[PDB]
């Protein structure tokens, strides 16, 4: 089976700068070489076959060029609907393979979270177990640390993150931080705070009740 | 294995295409049949 | 036009997994496609599992020949996959999926490529029965921020909807997260201006079709 390995893995661009998108094969794969566009809401979409070909509805922003074992898909004047993922795929032998997918996210200016903290549902306290949330809204770039603090007392393993994907006009990052406890436990402290540090955030902001 | 043919194929299209303008058909009958007569 | 695939959620270990995609636009004995099918793992490597023309002839990727079966039902207008002997590492997005035969005296002949695609079917294979979620409030205290919690449900997917589809514009709906419990647990949060708490009645739509549990539960500021 033919290899075929993109580079980058991931990349960022702005609105407008030229992407290049570079598929690498371990022989020569003559030309058949396809691209595909993979966004998260909708169905695959083809772009691009034997290397140059453009199918229609696809904007002529992108546009392949290769041969042999190196290929390379380029987009002109990237706009917003153009952030997503991309495949390489080879038709030349019996079993096609694809790439491995470069994806195409944002780079856009340092934006800080929004912080809030949620509290337990009584009706999930009568279950028996008590989940705390923190939620950080709508932040760029994607690295942020969320710290949990049970009066005073530093917490770790109990707890599970969960981030959505870039938003389609916003460009930016939300991040859930769900702690989940025994009815016990949770019952046990009084002050519960959530820490939050990102590059946007001069001093890390902490939220909280009792 | 078919879809690995094509890719052969595509070759022997192009050579034929060539001789399809250059020795206009008639021809390639005509040298055909030439070649048969010899058998 | 459309390609519409279909099938269980969910299928246990050593099973058969069987997929149908229904078409909707022309006839699968059209004789100018070849029908495919491509999976996508978790680990989002695309395989192809196999194509099948409308005169009968199938090819099959040779890590599955020894068990998978594709084959299309003209008098409904479908194209079936069947997988046998499946594993966990068969859980995947298995998308449906068109290819142009271009007969010899096309400009773009031997060009082998998957000019359509459906939106997909997602599979999970797990011994783990289906398993409806709870559905807490995550209540308010410029702008507020309320939700929904649902909690412990097994298999993917939920989805959750605010107003029926009438509040779409700062709504996140988060991925899922595998608990140590083995079930799995998300959130779904919108950013409202906080002057609406007090008059406009908030609720949410979460769907589990897996357990057939339907939940609307309204978020009301807290107490
Ligand atoms: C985004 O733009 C700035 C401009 O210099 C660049 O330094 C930075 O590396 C970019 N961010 C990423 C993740 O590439
Ligand atoms: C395989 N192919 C015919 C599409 C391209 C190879 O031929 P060529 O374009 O290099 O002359
Ligand atoms: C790519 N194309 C289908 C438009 C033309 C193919 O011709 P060729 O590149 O094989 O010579």
């Amino acid at each position: 089976d033919i290899q075929m390995t993109q580079s980058p893995s991931s990349l960022s661009a702005s609105v407008g700068d030229k992407v290049t998108i570079t598929c690498r094969a371990s022989q020569s794969v003559t030309k058949y070489l396809n691209w595909y566009q993979f966004k998260t809401g909708q169905a695959p979409r083809i772009l691009i076959y034997g290397t140059y070909t453009l199918l229609s509805g696809v904007s002529p922003r992108f546009s392949g060029a290769g041969s042999g074992s190196l290929y390379t898909l380029t987009i002109t004047n990237i706009q917003p609907e153009d952030f997503a993922t991309y495949y390489c795929q080879q038709a030349h032998s019996t079993p096609w393979t694809f790439g491995q997918g470069t994806h195409v996210a944002a780079n856009r200016t340092v934006a800080a979270p929004s912080v809030f903290i949620f509290p337990p549902s009584d009706e999930q306290l009568k279950s028996g177990t008590a989940s705390v949330v923190c939620l950080l809204n709508n932040f760029y770039p994607r690295e942020a640390k969320v710290q949990w603090k049970v009066d005073n007392a530093l917490q770790s393993g109990n707890s599970q993150e969960s981030v959505t994907e870039q938003d389609s006009k916003d460009s930016t990052y939300s991040l859930s931080s769900t702690l989940t406890l025994s009815k016990a436990d949770y019952e046990k402290h009084k002050v519960y705070a959530c820490e939050v540090t990102h590059q946007g955030l001069s001093s890390p902001v902490t939220k909280s009740f009792n | 294995n078919w879809f690995n043919i094509t890719n052969w194929l595509w070759y022997i299209k192009l050579f034929i295409m060539i001789v399809g303008g250059l020795v206009g058909l008639r021809i390639v009958f005509a040298v055909l049949s030439v070649v048969n007569r010899v058998r | 036009v459309q390609l519409v695939e279909s099938g269980p959620g969910l299928v246990q270990p050593w099973g058969t997994l069987s997929l149908t995609c229904r078409v909707s636009g022309d006839s699968v004995s059209n004789d100018n496609y070849y029908w495919a099918w491509i999976r996508q793992t978790p680990g989002r490597e695309l395989q192809v599992i196999g194509t099948i023309y409308y005169s009968g002839t199938t090819y099959y990727n040779p890590s599955l020949r020894n068990r998978v079966t594709i084959s299309l039902d003209k008098s409904v207008n479908v194209v079936s996959l069947r997988l046998g002997s499946v594993s966990a590492a068969d859980t995947a997005q298995y998308y449906c999926v068109r290819m142009p035969s271009h007969g010899f005296w096309s400009t773009s002949f031997s060009y082998w490529y998957f000019d359509l695609w459906g939106r997909g079917h997602f599979v999970a294979v797990s011994w783990a029965s289906t398993k409806g979620p709870s559905v807490f409030p995550l209540a308010p205290s410029g702008t507020a921020a309320l939700g929904c919690l649902v909690k412990d449900y097994f298999p993917e997917p939920v989805t959750v909807s605010w107003n029926s589809g009438a509040l779409t514009s700062g709504v996140h709906t988060f991925p899922a997260v595998l608990q140590s419990s083995g079930l799995y647990s998300l959130s779904s949060v919108v950013t409202v201006p906080s002057s609406s708490l007090g008059t406009q009645t908030y609720i949410c739509n979460v769907d589990h079709k897996p357990s057939n549990t339907k939940v609307d539960k309204k978020v009301e500021p807290k107490s």
